[PDB]
Formats: structure tokens, C-alpha cells, sequence
């Protein structure tokens, strides 16, 4: 089971970009939140968003989330140089035994 | 000999009147003898796994040695002496398993600091509820009490040390229990926090005990930081009782358990100990005269401070030894007073 | 490189600053080129380890309370099974579909399979 | 009879010492009786409907009997026994009323599990505050002692079956009673949570007291599920005391008043019941021996087990009995004896 | 004279075995006496501003004056009898300085309802710990017991008038204690209400003690309303008790002291006091008879009333007083007799 | 249709699944064309009805617990007093001006006065 | 006493639309809250909006709710062929012995 | 007008309906023309004064609890020292990052120095 | 220690209106909030704001404040007649002894 995600998005920097994770009744449509990680190329995967408008210690506030329905959505208020990683969007799905899914990742450009 | 008349009188014979010498040992009989080992009563009553043997046992008297020890999860017992008394009254551990519903929770949890075989475990009588797919739902479960007899019910709350260890059991970070009857209720809160580390562990349990009368019935709601009971116990009425000695158990028989082995019971009066259990003689301070059966009782030894309660009992206790010790001497007295009499 | 047909086991360490008593260990397989995968998970001091369901069968998670460490071993290795294996630390926060979020601790392992 | 030097001699005449029957009915004089017929003090103490009789009356000694029932809100007191005592030892129902302000909120609530006449009522010593208009706001009301004697007051609290209930009643969810004078503070916070129903009602309310001393104040500070009092008790000392039993009222005089009616007081000795009231006979074990005046005292019977409290109290009673049985034989050998030797 | 066969008669001479006056002093000797003056025993122990001279002192007997009054701020102590009984059983003030951490707080707060010199003060063995530049961190503070012998740590927790205070204290409005060792655990919430003016101080502080046992470690974890300690007392066992008595201390020796000066204790009963130290005899209801070392005890006199414990105390205490008046009586009858008879 | 100056009676159940101990109910009037009117109101477990002032003399509202019902009774009845009446029971809801919300259940009894 | 509302409004479906409630110094401006009932024609009463901005369980997000001062506003996010009905307006006024006061009505189209 | 190297003592209230237990009392001072300084602080029931760094030596405060009344005298006076002075009562609100703001009663008193 | 504040702004009525207050790593930077006090020529300095957003019970909603990084902004969403005082910014130094630091100051016109 997996999250459906963009393969990818582009744009100019400077202005606002948006992701988005689309999902089923038995996640995010069953009462539960999206996480959203962040990888650099070559790198391990980072923490970005958690519980749908949440951000660690350490991330700017260019970033935003939101989760209504069976969606979520991801938001930069400014694109920049650095944001050159790729996304991901975690979920659990409570069918069959239970699992933790991610999405299909995407990519900024 | 002393008389009332003469302090100092010679006579031909005389006899003692006080036992000042035990055994050494237990004597299995006739009273029906319950060694503990490495377990205490508490700890056989909730199951921990290296008192698996005691299960729906029973005893007239039970031994608690000072060699015992835990080795499951931490815990404490709010007004332990109440329950152990309790326990050691009812004089059985007989348990029978009911079907709670349980619905909407992961049942069966199992920790680390509780080894019973090669893997985790936890007490055999209480059942620790957890999240089922990161969700505790609010639980409303009842159980009516339909037979002719009372019915003992053990649980107890959990305190995790931290915020993220509430979470990650119980999914949310308000826990409450409330446990009610007709006739009584119960409401405990967990307290969040950080404790010494026994067994790595720095989380604590507390035990609460809930008796429900024929025609009543149980409920329990709560919302997270249940330890839920598996089934009750049959609490009844007897001459049982329980007793803190070291001395091994033999093979023979008396009427009289002192901590100190067993003793004869022929004459009136003893210095051994204050504790007895059975047909035992009279205790005195005096340690030579020269010529009753109470089971459970109050305790006579204290390894903490406490305060009124335990100075109370001190009193209480002094005075019966004082009283009977005057007896004792009185009766000497006037006894060997009349025989000088009737014998010139 | 590993042979087709053996075994690859991945440590990690159950300790840490934010580690605490009933923290859990996740790990996550990423394929080169590929999304994210979920494996097995356990929690050192409680339980037993959960398992994905793709992986039945093949996959075993042990933990060892005297070095603080726990090892997933993969058995009957596949061609397929060529990717950088992560460990992840479970994190807590008040929410209403709160579900545990990842912490990715150090760089992956790198495992081959090939002939 | 019996004597220190011969278990058994022959006498022409001898008596008893040791009274073993009753009357079986309460002489009611001299001393003052209450009869609570199907009332329990405690009832009588909240205003009851059916215990309306009971108002501003006084008791030397009040009878409980084991058909009294709970005809109002269901309740329940923690520490009920001090209360009890305490109310059975003041020994009068005296009431007076005092003006407080109670401003913002609605007064003299009614519950349909209450019924006085044919509408509903509620406990006629409380007043149950709710909410004006939708809005409670916070009560900080003084009431100073000015007398020369010594006031009890009787509050409550009240814990509704739901938050929804709470909402209802009180407007906000979130209630917090503090009762406090210069030398003593109560801080109580309700319990929201399901309870089995008592006459369709799962909601409870737990009972509290508060004593002021002359030239103190007593202050309540409140922001919901407050259980007003409409005044105060006069809290005295004397000989006043309470018991248990079913035996009838008659119409005669004894000193001496037992639960299985009043016996006579002429004999030293007694074996009828171990709880008396007034000048009465020592209790002891023997039923046959051939040859004091407490009033207010401990409980001897219980119908609940509850551990170290209780084991206390009856480890005592059974000291004192063991020892006055002691005394009674041995007095009456040493009078035989005495009386054998100065008839030859 | 008295005896068992005649209640009358005639001897050319006889003694008194009763005592029935007292000198009027205490004697000062052999026992240490330490007159509290204006202080009593919890105020002594916290430091009260004018008990300032009774730092690390040593007793037998603790003299407790009706004058004594408070002079700091209010304060109210949950469980005073014990903590007093204990303090008072242990039998010394030694204190011992500790170097705890309490880091990013403001230490030795003062208050002006508790002067001093000419300036404002506290407790001198507590720490008032309040906000570091508008903050508080939570505080995870340890201390380990390397020594032989127990530990005795004395806190407290600060209950404000309103949530204002609060804040202009702790800069937050929600606090919370938890103070644990490997055996224990204790959680204090405050409570934030108004109260009566007690030198114009609203607030409250409520007083809590804990005992660490040699090889254990007292762990501290607070958010606000803390009331630290500054260290430990050595608690021992002795003959160590405390007394409430108005007469003046003397220069003269006397192995009994009585509330009413000290008293000889050559008679083996006597009727001036049922409160004893040291020595004594026995106490009898009877004022006259014609012819035992208890160091700390149960309390005897109640100021207020309680109920059960009260009651459970005062009826072992007339149980005890009746027994040994009977004893008296008795004993006296005998050897009247048998001083007649053997005289003729 | 109901002849002018005889009484009208309205039953209502004190009973459901959102019905607690506690819950009230109240009477709303909604004339033919017009907008709505809050007529008397009653806790079933505590206290006694309350009316509008607009009814008061005519109103009369009686709890049977028995049946676990609710009447409420309008005595002189006039033309004016066609309209649709409905029940509506009390709703719960953490605020600082709460009142209580109503709760429709069911449809409306219609009346007409007529001679 | 009842509340002042607008006897109707109408628009083309797609855009906001908002109606108005506006009190008096004894209810909404004596610190009172309002709710909003939905009255489809032919058919009973039934609930929308309570405490000025909650939604019960089968109310689509379109619907907003706002008070300020002695004056409540709703608001339809976008208008659609089921929204027919028509709207009341309920506060408590503390005047006199208290009541439930309803708005005047208002009609959408 | 005082003159130089003379005292100046400002005494002010420590009651009113919104003072408690532990509220505190501040002084700022502010030239003709020119911004808000703050000076010396205390809580009449708490603690000891406080004082600001550029004002130490020169200042000293004082309560007086017969008339619940607090002074603050300035010893030593300079020209710079023309300005008025105001009182001002701490507030308490939640927050993470909370400072008590100023509460300021009635008008300020006008001081200057001149020879 | 003070706190940096435009010397003096103006603007015609009818229009928003921005002021602020910058700090450093000790104040507004070291978590601490900023408050904001308004003095009419003539008066005693009164209080505008505090907490950053809370307003005292006498003081219309056209005043509101944000506070970000190291940094506090005030704004008036329409300019009045009484608009005509001064505005001062406070937080707390916790540097040296610590104390209460105040702006250079603003003139509104
Ligand atoms: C509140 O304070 C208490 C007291 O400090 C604190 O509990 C402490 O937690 C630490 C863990 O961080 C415990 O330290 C361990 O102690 C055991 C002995 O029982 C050691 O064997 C452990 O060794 C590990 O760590 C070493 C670090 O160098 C490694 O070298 C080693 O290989 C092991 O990995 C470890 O030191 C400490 O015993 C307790 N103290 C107690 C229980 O009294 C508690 O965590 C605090 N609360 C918080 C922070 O929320
Ligand atoms: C937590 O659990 C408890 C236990 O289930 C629960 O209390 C129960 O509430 C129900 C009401 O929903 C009670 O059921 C009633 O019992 C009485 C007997 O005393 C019956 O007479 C009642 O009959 C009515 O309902 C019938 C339904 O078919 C009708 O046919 C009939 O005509 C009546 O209208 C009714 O069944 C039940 O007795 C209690 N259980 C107790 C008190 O032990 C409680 O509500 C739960 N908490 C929640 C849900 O928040
Ligand atoms: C809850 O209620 C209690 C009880 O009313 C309340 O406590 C009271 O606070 C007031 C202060 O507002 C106290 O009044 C003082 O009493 C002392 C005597 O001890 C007087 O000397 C004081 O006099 C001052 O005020 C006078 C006013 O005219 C001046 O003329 C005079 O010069 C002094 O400045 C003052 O009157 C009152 O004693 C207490 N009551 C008690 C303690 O029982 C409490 O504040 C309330 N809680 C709240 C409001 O949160
Ligand atoms: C997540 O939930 C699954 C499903 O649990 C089952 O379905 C629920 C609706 C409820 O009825 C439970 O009692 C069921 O067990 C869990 O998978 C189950 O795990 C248990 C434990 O070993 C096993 O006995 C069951 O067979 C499993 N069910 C299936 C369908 O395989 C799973 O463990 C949960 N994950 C957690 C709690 O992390
Ligand atoms: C809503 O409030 C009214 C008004 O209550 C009165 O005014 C208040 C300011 C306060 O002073 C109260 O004590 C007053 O009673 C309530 O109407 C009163 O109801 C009582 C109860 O029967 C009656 O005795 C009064 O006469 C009524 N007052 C008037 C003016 O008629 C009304 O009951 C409240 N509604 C609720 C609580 O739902
Ligand atoms: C605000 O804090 C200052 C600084 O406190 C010092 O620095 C802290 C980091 C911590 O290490 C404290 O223990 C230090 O004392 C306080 O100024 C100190 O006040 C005390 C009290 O008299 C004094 O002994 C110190 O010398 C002062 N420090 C300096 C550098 O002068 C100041 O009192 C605090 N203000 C409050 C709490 O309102
Ligand atoms: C007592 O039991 C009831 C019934 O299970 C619980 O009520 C539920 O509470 C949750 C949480 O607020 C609500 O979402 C449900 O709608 C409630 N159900 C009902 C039927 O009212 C209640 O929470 C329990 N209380 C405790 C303390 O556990
Ligand atoms: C018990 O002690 C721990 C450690 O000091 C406290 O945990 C801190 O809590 C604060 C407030 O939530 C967090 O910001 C910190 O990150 C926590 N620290 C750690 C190491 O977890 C805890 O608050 C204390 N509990 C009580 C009741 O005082
Ligand atoms: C009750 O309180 C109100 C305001 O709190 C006051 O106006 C009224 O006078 C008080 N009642 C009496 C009898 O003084």
C-alpha cells in the first residue's frame, strides 16, 4: 500500500510551490496524520512536518502543511537554492494488519 | 519457691511453668503449612513468575521469609498492609478467569524487567491493556456479580517516567480510571514523572483491590493506564493467618507456631516470642516461674518508622504483656502460698 | 556483496539522548532509485517485534539487552534486495490521529546481492 | 462450687453471678430514646423526607434498625464512621439557619429520585446550587463565628455521570470547591464518570464537615458542583451514643440497655452481648459462675472487611474480654474459697 | 484497713500506697529537659525565627508551653501527629548542610509575615526557590545516601491565593512536585484558592517528610511551588518523648515527671496524672490505699474531635485504667489479709 | 382541527440515544408562513417547567415518568394558535456564553383551530 | 424579543454569500453565544452552526460563523442547488425572566 | 525645584482592587522630551529591592507596612536628573516567554533640580 | 540597553499602519515576549498590548502585534483622530543583572 504523490513539481524561485498526498478510507481518510520527511541527494532522509502543521526545531517557516478529506497538501512559501531534496508523505494504513506506508515521492526543481 | 507470706521458701519438688526453649523447626502438622520461598505473599497473589507454584494454593499458615525477593516490574501497593492481612485472612488463592470484553485495545503486554521463561513477560493475574493501531478507545465494561459468594478483584494504574512513554503506550497523554460499585467508587489519575531505576525500569505500578457483595455488580471505565484484572479471587473467613520466620519446616506435630520453630504447649506460660499462632501458652517477661487459640492477630514487628497507627499497637501490646506478666506472678504466688498451707 | 541464498543482519543501538524507555526502533529498506519501504519494528522494553507482511517468513528481529543493541537478519536473499537499510527512532507528540514519526540516526547500510 | 484449693465442693446454698437473658424489649427510661425506624442518622442528619420527623430532636441513645433504607440522592460519605460517631456523641439534630449570600446562581434544586410530597425535593439541611441563567460565577462567601460555642457544617459534592451532565447543570466543565478557616483547609474536585444506577440515577455526591471554633470564620470558594449548606449544628459533649438493634420499645426502667433488650443490672457479671449502654454488668465467656457506666464507646461488629483498622479494634475488644474473664473467675474461686473457710 | 473477709478493720498503724500531690517543678535531672518557651516542636524544627537557640539540640523530654505561638508563615502540616511524634521519638535537632544543585532558579526567598532581625526572613532549614529572570526550569535533582544510617528530609509545597500569584512567582500556572526514592513516591498538586488572613497572608504552605535508607538515593522533580530543603537530620531511636506542661523547671532530681511537676515514685500507684514519664507508678482511680519505664507513649488529651482513632485511643487508655485500678484494689485486700492472719 | 377554547396536547419521549440523565426538553411553535417561537421547557429529572411569558395561565407542562413521557397542554385555544409544534432536545458544548442548542427530532404536529 | 435579521438574499451559485444577526445589549451582547437552525421547506428544523463556529457531524465546511460585538455573520463559502432553505438565528436574552429569542428569518436564493 | 546634591523621596501605594499578596511595585522615569527609563523595583511582601546598574549608590527603597506605603529616595541629584516619575503595578499573564508589564496609576510627579 | 525603534512614521487616515520593535539574542531573541504601551502628549503612559497578541478590556481590535525571530511588529488596521500618541515597545534583558528594556519610541501622524 502506498500514498499516490506527484512525480514532480518545478518552478522559479520565490514564489509559492505546493505537493500533495492523496489518500484512502483507511489512511488519512480513517482519522489519521501525514508526516512529511525531506532527502537530499546522498543523504539520509530528514524530518520536515509532523501532525499535518507541526515543524522541528531547525526547519524555516517557508513550510507549511495542511490535511482535509482523504488529502494532504504541502506547501514553500519561498523556493530557494536549498530546496533541491525530495519529499516524502507517511501515513498509517490500519487494513489488514497494519502498516506504515509512504508516498510515491516527488521532486523540486 | 515465692509465696505472698514468704519471698523465699525451700521445698522438696518444684516444677517450671515457662517454656523458654523452641525446637528449631516447623512441624507441617496438623496446621496445613505454605512455604514461600523467594516469594512473598503480594507476590504470589499477582503472579510473578518465579511464584508460578503458589497458583490456587491454600494454607492455615503462610511463611514469609527474609530471603525474599522481586523480579518483575516495579510497583507499590497504597495501604499494603491492608491487603496483605486481607490476603493472608482469606487463607486461599483460588482464582477463577472471567471473559472481559476488552474491545477496541491490545491485550497481554509484556515487559522486559519480567523474565518468566527465555522471553518477556508479566503477572499472570492482571492484564495489561495497551493501544490497538495507535487508538485507546474510552472503555465501558461491566460484570455482574450473580453467585452467592463475594468476589475479590485486583487491578492497578500505571505511572509512566515521561510524556513520550505515555504516548507511546496509550496513544494520548490524559489517562483516568474510575472503578465503581453500588456502593463505592474509586478514581485514581497517573502520576507523570521521573523514579529511581529498579530492574532499568524507572516507571512504577499501584495496586488497588475492589470486593463486590452477591446481587452487585463491577464496572470499570477508563481511558488509558489500566492494569485490567483477568478474574477474582473467592475471599472467605478462617483461622488463617501469616507469619515472618526463617526456620525450616519438619515433620512432626504441634498445636503452637512461634517464628522460632515450634513449642511445646503443656505449660501455662512461654518467653520465646510475642507472635504465636494456634494453642499457644500465655506470653510473660518473667524468664522462670516455679511451682488460648487467637490465629489472626495484629502485627507485633515494624521495620519503619510510622507513627500514631504504629505506636498505638506498640501501647496496645505492652499493655497485654504487662497485664499478664502481673497475672502470671499473682497466680505463682497464691498457688504456692496455698499448697505450703495445705500441705503443713 | 553478499551471495544469493544468504543472510545480512543490521545492528542498531537502543540508546541515546532522546531515547527513553518505551521508545521504538523501525527500520526502512529504500531500493536505489526508489521510494521508501517500511520493515519490521520492535520496542526493546516491551512487546514483540511487529513484521510487514512482504516479508514474511524471511525476516527475524532480535534484541540484545546486554550490549543495548537489536539486529534484524534477512534470510534468503534476492537480487531485488539491493538497497540502503535505515533505522528510525519513534517520536511522541499530542495529536488526535497521532500516529509515530521517523528519526533517521547516521547514514544507511549499503547491501548487494549479486552472483 | 468451685475454689482455689477444691474444684469441687458441696454448699447448701449458692447464686448466680452471671446474668444470661433479656428482657427483650428497650425500657425507654430514664434514659432518652430515639427510635429511627426506617431512618439512619446520617439520613436524619441531611434531611431525608422520610426522616423529616427527625428535626431538631435530641437522644440519649439512638437505635438503628436493619430495615432502614435511602429514599433521596444517591450519596456516599468517605470517612462515614467519624461522622457517624461524631454526630452519635454531640447527641442532638439541632439546627439553625444562617443568611448566606449565594449571589449569581439559582438555589433549592430538586431531583425527581427525591420525592417529599408528590414533586420532587431534595435533602432538607442542603441547598444544591446550579446555574442562573446559563452562567455560574465564582462564590466567595464568609460566614464568621461570633458565639461562644462551636458550629459543624455539612456540605458536598456532586460528580455527574457525564460531561454532558456537568454542561447542564453547571455551564462550564471545569468545578473546584475550597473550604478553608484559619486553622484548616478542604480542597475537593469532582469526578466526572459513569456509576450503576440507584433508582435511574448513576450520578453520586460524597459528603464533607467542617467544625469553626468561636472568634474563627469559615470561608467557600466555588466555582460548581457545590452542595450549599443552609446553616450550622451545635456540636456539644455528653452521654449520648448509638445502637443497632431490632428489638421493640417497651415501657419500664433499666440502667443497663443491650442490643437484645435491657437487662437488669443487679448482678456483677454478664454474658448477653459485649456492646452495653449505661451502667451495666462486665461482660465475660463463662455462662455460669457460683458463689461501671461508659456511654459512648468503639464499634464491636462490622459488616465490611477492611484490614488494620479493624484488626486493631478487635484485637483490643478481645484483650479486655480474655482479662475480665480472668478477673470474674478468678474472684469468685477466692470468695468460695474465703467463705468455705470461714464457715468451718 | 480493708481485707477480703471484713471491709472494716482496726490497726494500730498503717501506710498510704497512693501518691496524690505533686512538687509543682520538673526537676531538670537525671532526664535532659529542653523548655520549647514560646516554640513548639515542628516550629523548632523548621526554623522558626525565634526558636533560632534550639538549632541541633538534644533531649529527653520535650516541654511543650500553652503560650507558644507562631510567628512565620501559616503553614498547615498533613499528618501533624505523626511527624510530630516521630520528631519527638527521635530525639534530636542535629542538622546536616547539603549542596544541592537548583539551577536556573532564585534561591533563599523571604517573606515579611516571618521578620527576624529587622528585615524580612524565612525558615532557616527550608529553601524558598522562586523564578530566575521570569523563568523555571524543571528540576531533576538527586541525592544519594552513602552513609550508615537513615536520613530524615523536611519540604514543602506553596499553595497561592490566586492565579496572579502564581505567576508573579512560578511565571507558570501549573505545578506539580513528585519526590520518590527506590521504595516510595510521593505527588503533591497544588491548590490555588483564597483562605483566611493569617498575619495578612492568604496562602498556605503544606509540610512533607521522606526517609532514605542507607544505599538509596532521593530523586526530586519539580516544576514550581517547590519548597526545597537545605538538608538532612539524623533520625535515631531513644527514651526521647514530648510533654505539654505549664510548671516551671526546677533544680532537684526525680525519675518520674508528671505534667504536674515531678512527682516521687517510692508508692507503686498514684492518681495525680495519667501522663507519665520516666519511672512512675501506676496510675488508679482510687484516692487513697491503705496498707515500670515507658519513656514515649500514646497521646492522652485531645484538643479536637476526630473520631475512630480518638475514640479506638481513648478507649484503650480506660481499658487500661480500669484493669490496673481493679489490680490495686485487689492486691491491697490481699495483703491486708494476710498481714491480719499472720499477725494473730 | 380543534374547536376554539378546548385544549391541545402535545407528547414527547424523554428517552434516546443522545438522552441523558440530565438532558431537558423544550416546546417550539412555527406558524404557517412565520418564523419560530419558543414556547415552555422542562428537565424531566430536576426542577419544574419553565414557560414563556407570552402563555402563561393557557400552558401547562407535566412529566410522566412512568412511560418516560412529556405533555405539554395549551388550554384556550384560539385562531391565532395554528401552527406546526415541534420538540427539541438540549445540546452540550464547551464555551463562555453557552446555551444550550436545539435538536430537532422528528416532524412536527400540525393544529388548526377552526369552528 | 426577537433579532434583527435580513427578510432575504440571493445570489448566483459559486460565490459567498452572508447573513447577518444583530442583538441587543441583553443577549449576543451580554456575552451569549448563537446558533443557526436550517429549515428546509416542508420539513422540520434542524441545526447548523452552535458556539458562533463549531459544525455538527454532517454539515460540509462551506458553512462559517462569526460574531463580534452585539452582531453575529454567517457565511456560505460557495452556493449550491440544496441550499433553499432557510436560516434562524437563536440567543438568550437575560432580560426580564429570560427566553430563547429567534431570529426574524431569512431566505436564500 | 530641589537643589542639587539634595534628596528626593517618591512614596506610593501598595493597595488597591487589583493588588495581591505578591504584586509588585516598579519605578520608571522619563525626561522631558526623551524615552521610558526604568528604575529600582520591589515587592512589598517578598524578597528585597532591586535596582538598576546606572543608578547604584545613588538610590534606595524602602516599604513602610504600618501605612502600606512604598518609598524610593534618590540621594545626590544632578541636573540630568529633571524628569517625571511614575509608579507602576506588575500584571500576570500565561505565556512561555512572560515578563510582568506595567500597570500605571494616576499622573506622574514632576521633578527638577536647579541651582 | 534599549531596542531599536523608527524615530517617527505618518500616513493619512483610513490605512494600515506598521511599527517595530527590534532586539537582540538576550531580549525578544532569548524567548520573551515584548509589550507595548501608548502615551498621549500630556498623559501618563496607558497599555496597548501585551503577550504579543492580547489586548486589555478598553482597547478597539484595529490594534494588533506579531512577534518574529528577533523581532515585533505593531499595526493599526485604520488610522484615526485619537491616533495621535506615542507608542513604546518593553522586554526584559536577561543579560548582566537583568532589567526591563524600553524602544527609543515612535510619532504616529
Ligand atoms: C532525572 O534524574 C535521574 C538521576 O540522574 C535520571 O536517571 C538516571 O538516568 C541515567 C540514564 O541517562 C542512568 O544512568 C545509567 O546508569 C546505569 C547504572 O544503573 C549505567 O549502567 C548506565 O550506563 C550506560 O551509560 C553509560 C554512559 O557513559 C555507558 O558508558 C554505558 O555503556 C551504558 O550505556 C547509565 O549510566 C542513571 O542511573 C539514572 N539515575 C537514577 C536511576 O538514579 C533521570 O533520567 C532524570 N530524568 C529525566 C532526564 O527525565
Ligand atoms: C457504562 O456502562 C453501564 C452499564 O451498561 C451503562 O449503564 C446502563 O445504562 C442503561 C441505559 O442505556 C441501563 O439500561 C436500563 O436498565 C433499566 C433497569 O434498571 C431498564 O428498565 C431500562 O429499560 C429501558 O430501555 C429498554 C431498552 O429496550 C426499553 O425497552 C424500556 O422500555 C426502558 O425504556 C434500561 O434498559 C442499564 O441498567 C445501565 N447499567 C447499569 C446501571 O449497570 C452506562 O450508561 C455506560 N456509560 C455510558 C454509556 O456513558
Ligand atoms: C474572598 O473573601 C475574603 C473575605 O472577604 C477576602 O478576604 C478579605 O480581604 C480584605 C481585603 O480586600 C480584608 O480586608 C482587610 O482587613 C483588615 C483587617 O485584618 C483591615 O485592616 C484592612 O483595612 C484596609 O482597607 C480599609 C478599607 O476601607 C482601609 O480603610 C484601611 O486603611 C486598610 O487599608 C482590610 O479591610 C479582609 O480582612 C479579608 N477577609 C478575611 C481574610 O476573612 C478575599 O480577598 C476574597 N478573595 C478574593 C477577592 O479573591
Ligand atoms: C494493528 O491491528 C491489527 C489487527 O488487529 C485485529 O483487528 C482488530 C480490528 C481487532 O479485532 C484485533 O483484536 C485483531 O487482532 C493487529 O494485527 C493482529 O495482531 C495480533 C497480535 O499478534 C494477531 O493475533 C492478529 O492475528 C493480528 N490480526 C491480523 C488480521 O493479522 C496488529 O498487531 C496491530 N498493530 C499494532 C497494534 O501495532
Ligand atoms: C433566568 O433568570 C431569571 C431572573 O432571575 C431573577 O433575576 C436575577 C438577576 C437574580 O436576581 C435572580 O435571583 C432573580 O430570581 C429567572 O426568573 C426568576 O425565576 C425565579 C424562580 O422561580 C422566580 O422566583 C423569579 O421571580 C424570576 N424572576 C422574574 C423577574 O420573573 C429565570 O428562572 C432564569 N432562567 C433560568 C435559570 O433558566
Ligand atoms: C536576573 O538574573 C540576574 C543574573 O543572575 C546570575 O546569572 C544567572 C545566569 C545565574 O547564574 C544566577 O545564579 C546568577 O546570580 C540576577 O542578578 C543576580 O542577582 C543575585 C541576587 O542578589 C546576585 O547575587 C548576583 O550577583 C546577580 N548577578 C549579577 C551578574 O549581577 C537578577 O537578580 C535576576 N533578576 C530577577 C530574578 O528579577
Ligand atoms: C465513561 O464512559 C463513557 C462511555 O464509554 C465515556 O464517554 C465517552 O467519552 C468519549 C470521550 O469524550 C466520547 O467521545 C464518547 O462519545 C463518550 N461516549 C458516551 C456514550 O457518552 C467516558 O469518557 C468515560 N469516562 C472516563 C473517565 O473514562
Ligand atoms: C521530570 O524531570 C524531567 C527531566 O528534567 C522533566 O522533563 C522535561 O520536561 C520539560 C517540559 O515538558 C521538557 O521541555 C524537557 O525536554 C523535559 N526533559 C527531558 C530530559 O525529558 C519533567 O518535566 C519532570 N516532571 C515533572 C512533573 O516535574
Ligand atoms: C451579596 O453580594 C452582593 C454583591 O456581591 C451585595 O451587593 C449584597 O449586598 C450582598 N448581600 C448582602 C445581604 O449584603
Amino acid at each position: 500500500s502506498v500514498l499516490t504523490q506527484p512525480p514532480s513539481v518545478s518552478g522559479a524561485p520565490g514564489q509559492r510551490v505546493t505537493i500533495s498526498c492523496t489518500g484512502s478510507s483507511s489512511n488519512i481518510g480513517a482519522d489519521y496524520d501525514v508526516h512529511w520527511y525531506q532527502q537530499l541527494p546522498g543523504t539520509a532522509p530528514k524530518l520536515l512536518i509532523f501532525g499535518n502543521n507541526n515543524r522541528p526545531s531547525g526547519v524555516p517557516d517557508r513550510f507549511s502543511g495542511s490535511k482535509s478529506g482523504t488529502s494532504a497538501s504541502l506547501a514553500i512559501t519561498g523556493l530557494q537554492a536549498e530546496d533541491e531534496a525530495d519529499y516524502y508523505c507517511q501515513s498509517f494504513d490500519k487494513s489488514l494488519s497494519g502498516s506504515f506506508v509512504f508516498g510515491t515521492g516527488t521532486k523540486v526543481t | 519457691v515465692k509465696t505472698i507470706t514468704n519471698d523465699r521458701i525451700e521445698v522438696t519438688n518444684a516444677t517450671e511453668l515457662v517454656q523458654n526453649s523452641s525446637i528449631g523447626e516447623i512441624c507441617d502438622s496438623p496446621h496445613q503449612i505454605l512455604d514461600g520461598e523467594n516469594c512473598t505473599l503480594i507476590d504470589a497473589l499477582l503472579g510473578d513468575p518465579q511464584c508460578d507454584g503458589f497458583q490456587n494454593k491454600k494454607w492455615d499458615l503462610f511463611v514469609e521469609r527474609s530471603k525474599a525477593y522481586s523480579n518483575c516490574y516495579p510497583y507499590d501497593v497504597p495501604d499494603y498492609a491492608s491487603l496483605r492481612s486481607l490476603v493472608a485472612s482469606s487463607g486461599t488463592l483460588e482464582f477463577k478467569n472471567e471473559s472481559f470484553n476488552w474491545t477496541g485495545v491490545t491485550q497481554n503486554g509484556t515487559s522486559s524487567a519480567c523474565i518468566r521463561g527465555s522471553s518477556s513477560s508479566f503477572f499472570s493475574r492482571l492484564n495489561w491493556l495497551t493501544h490497538l493501531n495507535y487508538t485507546y478507545p474510552a472503555l465501558n465494561v461491566t460484570m455482574p456479580n450473580n453467585e452467592q459468594f463475594d468476589k475479590l478483584y485486583i487491578w492497578g494504574v500505571h505511572h509512566p517516567g515521561t510524556d513520550k512513554d505515555q504516548i507511546f503506550l496509550y496513544a494520548q497523554s490524559s489517562g483516568r480510571i474510575t472503578v465503581s460499585t453500588k456502593r463505592s467508587q474509586q478514581a485514581v489519575i497517573p502520576n507523570i514523572g521521573s523514579r529511581p531505576r529498579i530492574r532499568d525500569i524507572p516507571s512504577r505500578i499501584s495496586i488497588y483491590w475492589t470486593i463486590v457483595k452477591p446481587g452487585d455488580i463491577l464496572l470499570i471505565n477508563s481511558t488509558g493506564n489500566l492494569i485490567a484484572p483477568r478474574g477474582y479471587f473467592k475471599i472467605r473467613s478462617g483461622k488463617s493467618s501469616i507469619m515472618r520466620s526463617d526456620a525450616p519446616i519438619g515433620k512432626c506435630k504441634s498445636e503452637c507456631i512461634t517464628p522460632n520453630g515450634s513449642i511445646p504447649n503443656d505449660k501455662p506460660f512461654q518467653n520465646v516470642n510475642r507472635i504465636t499462632y494456634g494453642a499457644c501458652p500465655r506470653y510473660v517477661k518473667q524468664s522462670t516461674l516455679k511451682l488460648n487459640e487467637k490465629f489472626h492477630q495484629i502485627e507485633k514487628e515494624f521495620s519503619e518508622v510510622e507513627g500514631r497507627i504504629q505506636d498505638l499497637e506498640k501501647y496496645v501490646e505492652d499493655t497485654k504483656i504487662d497485664l499478664w506478666s502481673y497475672n502470671a506472678e499473682l497466680l505463682v504466688a497464691l498457688e504456692n502460698q496455698h499448697t505450703i498451707d495445705l500441705t503443713d | 556483496v553478499k551471495k544469493p541464498g544468504s543472510s545480512v543482519k543490521v545492528s542498531c543501538e537502543a540508546s541515546g539522548d532522546t531515547f527513553t524507555t518505551y521508545s521504538g526502533i523501525n527500520w526502512v529498506r529504500q531500493a536505489p532509485g526508489q521510494g521508501l519501504e517500511w520493515m519490521g519494528g520492535v520496542l526493546p522494553n516491551f512487546g514483540s517485534p511487529n513484521y510487514a507482511q512482504r516479508f514474511q517468513g524471511r525476516i527475524t528481529i532480535t534484541v540484545d539487552r546486554s550490549t543495548s543493541l537489536v539486529h534484524m537478519e534477512l534470510t534468503n536473499l534476492r537480487s531485488d534486495d539491493t538497497a540502503v537499510y535505515y533505522c528510525t527512532e519513534t517520536g511522541a507528540y499530542n495529536s488526535v490521529g497521532y500516529f509515530p514519526y521517523f528519526q533517521f540516526r547516521g547514514q544507511g547500510t549499503l547491501v548487494s546481492v549479486s552472483s
